[PDB]
RNA sequence: GCCGGCUAAGAUCAAGUGUAGUAUCUGUUCUUAUCAGUUUAAUAUCUGAU
């Protein structure tokens, strides 16, 4: 699935813009099942006109957003906003917070 | 006939605003989740109280209304709107759900 | 003296308050203040259950200890949220804590 | 008739209360236009379609004992 | 109200006065006790035995 998109840098990382997608995965609704969620990182292939699959960071959650928080992607999956990092391999937990009240469908950046 | 202060404390979520009176409803669970409202109010604390917030305290000690100063510092024509209506004060009470107890304002 | 007013304000009626000592308490009015006072308080605090709001109506000694468990620091606010992910392949590898990668960087 | 309908009393039971929650809040549904040329695009529906299933839903939702 | 208490903290029976309505006043008792049922958010109350 896709419930949302970014396209932000990263301080650890170079001035490569990258991208990040947000994906569902058996996320039924009436009633509500959902099964997982994922976020796919892509480079911004061609300079625009391209997106190197780079890392595919699972989640127990639907995401339902991302932005960019001082230089991280502060993803909002289910109840849990999430700021991570860049990550060969997945997206780094670099800082967590478990108080949304039902589900965090948007986030904001100040 | 009906689960315990403990067994109806413990199966909720929330049992942080859990109430000793509240267990012996006619449906505990219903009452728990409807009082784990994000920012609700919940009742006042004249429910079991037999003295009407008002017979205990009834020798109350304090003048009945002061006089507001965003009002009070022909009547006036050039003062009387630039002191009321220019000079007022903005009154700060309470913001959402500060219900009223029986004394409420002595302690 | 007033047995009619010791039958309507509560009287002839207490609470067995475990966790403060076994104490022996009055009625309703001294039942919700046998869970905020200076001996239930002491004997919270030397059975090791911090005193919380959670735990006001909680009288028992097993249900005390269900409830310092479980009502204590969850999955929620865990550690920092520990994702260090150290350089020691550049490429994969990122399960390291924040212990784990100091570790191997430091030597 | 229409005494009172659509709200219980003093000892209505949660369930009864539900029921009647969900049967006031699909007649804000198939009446209300935001409230549902939204849910024909997140279920992928047409009008007819997402309002004959809510209207089917009217008989006894929210976990009925028939 | 005064420095936990001095029984002005509550419920309830009979009578008087009066209003469209709410009411107002006088004189009691208050189980000092236990169990079972009804009931009350819990008391209380009532229903029976001791």
């Amino acid at each position: 699935a896709a419930f949302s998109v970014a396209v932000c840098r990263f301080s650890n990382t170079g001035e490569d813009w990258y991208v990040l997608v947000g994906v569902a995965k058996d996320l039924i609704l009436n009633p509500r099942s959902v099964a997982g969620g994922f976020v796919y990182t892509y480079k911004l292939v061609n300079n625009g006109e391209k997106l190197e699959f780079l890392h595919k960071t699972p989640v127990e959650e639907v995401p339902a957003a991302i932005a960019p928080f001082q230089g991280r992607v502060l993803i909002g999956v289910g109840k849990l906003l999430r700021v991570y990092d860049l990550g060969k391999k997945k997206l780094l937990r670099k800082c967590e917070n478990k108080h949304i009240a039902n589900y965090i469908s948007g986030i904001q950046t100040i | 006939n009906r689960f315990t202060v403990a067994e109806l404390k413990q199966l909720v979520a929330r049992p942080d605003v859990v109430e000793m009176h509240d267990v012996t409803a006619q449906d505990p669970k219903l009452l728990v989740h409807l009082k784990a409202t994000r920012n609700s109010v919940p009742v006042p604390r004249h429910w079991c109280f037999k003295r009407k917030y008002l017979q205990g305290k009834r020798g109350i000690e304090k003048p009945p209304f002061e006089l507001p100063d965003f009002i009070k510092r022909d009547i006036d024509y050039q003062k009387l709107h630039d002191a009321f209506f220019k000079w007022q004060t903005k009154p700060k009470l309470t913001i959402h759900g500060d219900l009223y107890y029986e004394g409420k304002e002595f302690e | 003296i007033p047995y009619w007013l010791y039958k309507l304000h509560g009287l002839n009626i207490n609470y067995n308050c475990e966790i403060c000592g076994n104490y022996t308490y009055r009625g309703p009015k001294a039942f919700q203040r046998h869970f905020a006072e200076w001996r239930h308080a002491h004997g919270m605090r030397c059975l090791g259950i911090p005193n919380t709001a959670h735990f006001a109506n909680v009288t028992q000694i097993e249900d005390a200890v269900s409830l310092w468990a479980k009502l204590k620091l969850q999955k929620a606010s865990e550690r920092w949220q520990p994702d260090t992910e150290e350089e020691y392949e550049d490429s994969s590898g990122n399960v390291v804590n924040k212990k784990t990668y100091e570790d191997l960087k430091r030597q | 008739q229409s005494k009172y309908i659509g709200t219980g009393h003093a000892d209505t039971t949660k369930w009864e209360w539900l029921v009647n929650q969900h049967r006031d809040s699909y007649c804000s549904y198939m009446g209300h236009f935001d409230l549902l040329n939204y849910f024909a695009i997140a279920e992928n529906e047409s009008k007819a379609r997402v309002r004959f299933n809510l209207m089917e839903k009217m008989l006894q939702p929210c976990g009925p004992p028939a």
